[PDB]
């Protein structure tokens, strides 16, 4: 009710916090890509010595 | 001399079969290391859960 008598964006800080959340995810799934597509150079390296 | 011969030649033979069994067998323990070293971190994750 407080925007309206100044009629500017009712609810910013809750808004803004999904968005943090947002870019969090995405950055927690690529670090987890980076882990295992790391191991397989590991394995792939010994593989070709045997 | 003639059933010497038939021996040596048979075990010359024999002798690289067993190296193609070592060979296999070293290939596979390569394999087994990277399943060891994602089974370690998992547990790790798991403890931090709780």
């Amino acid at each position: 009710l407080s925007s309206i008598t100044s009629g500017a964006s009712s609810n910013p800080l809750a808004k803004l916090d999904a968005a943090l959340a947002d870019v969090d995810t995405l950055r927690s799934s690529l670090g987890a890509v980076q882990n295992r597509f790391d191991s397989v150079i590991s394995n792939l390296g010994t593989t070709v010595t045997n | 001399a003639n059933r010497f011969t038939a021996n040596i030649k048979g075990l010359t033979q024999a002798q690289r079969n067993a190296n193609d069994g070592i060979s296999l067998a070293q290939t596979t323990e390569g394999a087994l290391t990277e399943v060891n070293n994602n089974l370690q971190r998992i547990r790790e994750l798991s403890v931090q859960a709780a």
